[PDB]
């Protein structure tokens, strides 16, 4: 039973940052990888970033350039950086993360958050 | 005409060595300036890997996915894991992947080559998380098909490395294979070098040395002149853009994968190195039985693919006269060595027999100090036994392959034929010859010959019980590996 | 075993030429070291000359460049061609075989088995 704690966004002017901080549950062996989706009010959900603990990046259609994603395993937290937002990132972000809960030979489970709502609008 | 026959063949022998060995230091050399000049913290190849398994050892199996885990490359897309599965007995490989990856099984009903819509994304829809599939048992091609088409269907890979399911790959192991990719833009593939780790019996130790003179001067030798006959199945790289292009007509034509995709490359008259510095740690076949019956396999897949390079050869222009007369080559010498050993049965004179044991042992003595030269390596020395399994467990699994080819029963049925025919010819030699003579300075040559060969036989088996006892002749990753599976 | 007789030689001239052949019956005369042995009437037996089975020739000092020793394994047969009979070589051959035996070739005694001699005399 792990949850993520999500650090919250908000109501935000086009063009600036989020500082989108995801942390883990307590009780944890091993996080391999983490990931943040975004679900619009649109056309389903989609991925915005994944990052693994050997650094290797995933992007998604929209952050080659905008949102960055950043580790610092030390406390099995996850971090997003938001660039040059527009009026189309009003969304829901999800923090999914693979957990050990057990031991060493409990398996890799796949948990979601919350998720926090960020809306870009000009009023 | 007994002399002429021991002449040409020690001749024919150590000169095309030395030539091999000539051509794989300068293929190293190339490979290492290539490797210098190359930035710090390199990554610009993404990555998908491969691994292909069924029914593999579970430890073992868990090794592999921790190397692969534990590399320190920093442009991996994702580990496509591919296994004939569906079944409840495979579900332990899938069991073991989730407690050391993502549970991000999945489990279609169909192979993706058997259908009118061969696309990936009817089995995959997020090209981020790596993904294991357990595919209906098909076979190797089958599940390397599956995984070329989860690998292609991500418009970023730039190349595939397929691995097996038992290889522990060294922490800068892929990004050695990937490396040469990116230096000449007709390079399409890319082979490893595959170290056997379990030397703890004899055939497992002189399969390790036969191993590392074909790896570092056979598949060097050919990677000077980008022309590697196969791509080795433990450790290779491919391009994405030829895996697309021969994807189908490998898949629409058994054992003849990694050296029908090399054969293929070779067709479509692309360039294929090999490097050093990438090391794959793969295992050995321990029994006699079963290292003769693999052996039976890997001729019966040379013999089919042979007569396919010797018609490409064109393709490569003048660097493939290497090529046709490497095959050319590695027809006469299976001829030769049969037409001498028959000779020297059939005529049985002492001092010709000796003479060509001698020889063969002097041939086998510099070959062995070569590879503890380039090993900087006491032990491999002890290659030189491996004439025995070649003469005991080669002779006969390619006669069983060629009169399997155009024609126990068939597979081991030629063995003991062979093993008798061997026997016979050797008490006959004996019985032909008994007699002694002190005053001959003949016979004298000839049983001090023969009998400071024997001696020095006992010596080199006596040595190797020796490091056997003591735990001298296990390679350090066999002794942590023993020390991790007490563990578990 | 093997039982060996002689055949040839007889009254040849001083300057002459002369062959005498021993024919051996034997299982193998494949293995088996041959030799010839002279008897003069006021001497005693001495080495002539020997072929080995790997085909080595030995001669005796006063014979070293005088005869050609050779074997025939077919016919089981081993040849001796002298040429130039001057006087000494007025004595009976005789040839002897031996299949195991050590460093000492020239005794009477190494040799095993021996033939019954043919005699070859020599008028000036
Ligand atoms: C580290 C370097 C060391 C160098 C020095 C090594 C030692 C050098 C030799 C030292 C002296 C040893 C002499 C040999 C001793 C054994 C022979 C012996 O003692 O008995 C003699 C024997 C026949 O004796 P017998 O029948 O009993 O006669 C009546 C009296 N007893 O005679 C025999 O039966 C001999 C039988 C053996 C014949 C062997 C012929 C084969 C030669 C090699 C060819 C085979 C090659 C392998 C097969 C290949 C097949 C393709
Ligand atoms: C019970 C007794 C009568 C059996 C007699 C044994 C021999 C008939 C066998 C045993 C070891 C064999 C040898 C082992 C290896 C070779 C290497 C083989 O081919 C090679 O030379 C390739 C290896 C190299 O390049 O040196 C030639 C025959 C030969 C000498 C074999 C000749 C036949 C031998 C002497
Ligand atoms: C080390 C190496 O490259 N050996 C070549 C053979 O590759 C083997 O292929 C089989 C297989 O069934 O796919 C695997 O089990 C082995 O691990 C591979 O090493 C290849 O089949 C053979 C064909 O010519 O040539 C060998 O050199
Ligand atoms: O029908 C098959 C047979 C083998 N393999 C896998 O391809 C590799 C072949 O290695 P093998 O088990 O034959 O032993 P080796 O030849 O390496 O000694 C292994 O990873 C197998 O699990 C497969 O996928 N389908
Ligand atoms: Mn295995
Ligand atoms: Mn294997």
């Amino acid at each position: 039973q792990v949850q993520l704690v999500e650090s919250g966004g908000g109501s935000v002017q086009p063009g600036e940052s989020l500082r989108l901080s995801c942390q883990a549950s307590g009780r944890i062996v091993d996080v391999n990888d983490m990931a943040w989706y975004r679900q619009a009010p649109g056309k389903q959900r989609e991925l915005v970033a994944r990052i693994a603990r050997g650094g290797s990046t995933h992007y998604g259609d929209s952050a080659w350039g905008r949102f960055t994603i950043s580790r610092d395993n030390t406390r099995n937290t996850v971090y997003l950086q938001m660039t040059s937002l527009n009026v189309e990132d009003t969304a829901v972000y999800y923090c999914n993360g693979e957990v050990k809960v057990g031991t060493r030979l409990s398996p890799f489970r796949t948990y979601w958050g919350r998720g926090t709502q960020v809306t870009v609008s000009s009023h | 005409s007994a002399v002429w026959g021991i002449s040409v063949y020690g001749v024919f022998v150590l000169g095309f060595y030395i030539a091999q060995i000539v051509f794989s230091e300068f293929n190293r050399m190339r490979l290492s300036d290539w490797i210098s000049l190359r930035p710090d913290n390199w990554n610009a190849t993404r990555v998908a890997v491969i691994i292909a398994g069924y029914r593999e050892d579970p430890f073992m199996f868990k090794k592999c996915l921790e190397s692969v885990r534990d590399s320190e490359y920093g442009n991996v897309a994702r580990l496509i894991c591919v296994i004939d599965g569906d079944e409840e007995e495979d579900l332990k490989m899938a069991e073991i992947y989730k407690q050391v990856y993502n549970d991000n099984v999945k489990k279609p009903g169909v192979v993706l080559c058997e259908s009118e819509n061969k696309n990936g994304s009817t089995i995959d829809s997020d090209v981020s998380k790596n993904i294991c599939i357990l595919q209906p048992h098909r076979g190797k091609r089958e599940s390397l098909y599956t995984g070329f088409q989860l690998a292609s269907m991500d418009p970023s890979v730039h190349a595939v490395v397929l691995i097996d399911s038992d290889t522990v790959l060294e922490k800068n192991a892929i990004l050695e294979v990937v490396y040469p990719l990116s230096c000449d833009p007709n390079i399409k593939a890319v082979a490893g070098e595959c170290k056997i780790w379990n030397t703890d019996t004899i055939l497992s130790m002189l399969v390790s040395w036969r191993y590392f003179s074909a790896f570092n001067v056979e598949r060097g030798a050919q990677s000077l002149w980008k022309t590697v006959q196969c791509v080795g199945g433990p450790l290779g790289a491919y391009t994405i853009d030829i895996i697309n292009e021969i994807k189908d007509p490998w898949i629409t034509q058994t054992y003849g994968d990694d050296r029908r995709l090399t054969n293929e490359v070779l067709m479509r008259g692309k360039k294929i190195v090999y490097t050093p510095f990438a090391v794959g740690w793969s295992d050995s076949p321990t029994n006699v039985m079963r290292y003769i019956v693999q052996q039976t396999r890997w001729s019966k897949s040379w013999c089919r693919e042979i007569w396919y390079t010797l018609g490409s050869a064109w393709k490569h222009g003048f660097s493939g006269i290497y090529l046709a007369f490497e095959c050319m080559y590695q027809i006469m010498y299976f001829f030769l060595v049969m037409y001498l050993f028959s000779y020297i049965a059939i005529k049985a004179d002492i001092r010709a027999q000796t003479a060509t044991v001698l020889v063969s042992t002097l041939v086998t003595i510099i070959k062995s100090s070569y590879l503890a030269l380039r090993a900087k390596n006491l032990k491999a020395f002890y290659f030189v036994l491996y004439t025995y399994v070649y003469f005991f467990c080669m002779i006969p699994a390619r006669i069983t392959a060629m009169f399997t080819m155009f024609d126990w029963a068939k597979q081991f049925l030629i063995t003991y034929m062979w093993w008798a025919g061997v026997l016979a010819a050797g008490v006959y030699s004996i019985v032909d010859n008994w007699y002694f003579d002190w005053a001959d300075i003949q016979y004298r040559f000839a049983l001090v010959g023969i009998c400071s060969y024997l001696v020095f036989v006992s010596i080199v088996l006596v040595i190797y019980l020796i490091g056997k006892i003591t735990t001298w002749n296990y390679t350090p990753l066999q002794k942590e590996l023993i020390e991790e599976r007490y563990l578990h | 075993q093997v039982q060996l007789v002689e055949s040839g030689g007889g009254l040849v001239q001083a300057g002459g030429s002369l062959k005498v052949s021993c024919a051996a019956s034997g299982r193998a005369f494949k293995t088996y070291r041959m030799a010839w042995f002279r008897q003069a009437p006021g001497k005693e037996r001495e080495f002539v000359s020997g072929i080995s089975a790997l085909e080595t020739t030995y001669y005796a000092d006063s014979v070293k460049g005088r005869f050609t020793i050779s074997r025939d394994n077919t016919k089981n047969t081993v040849s001796l061609q002298m040429d130039s009979l001057k006087p000494e070589d007025t004595a009976v051959y005789y040839c002897a075989a031996r299949r195991y035996g050590g460093t000492d070739y020239t005794t009477t005694g190494s040799y095993d088995y021996w033939g019954q001699g043919t005699q070859v005399t020599v008028s000036s």
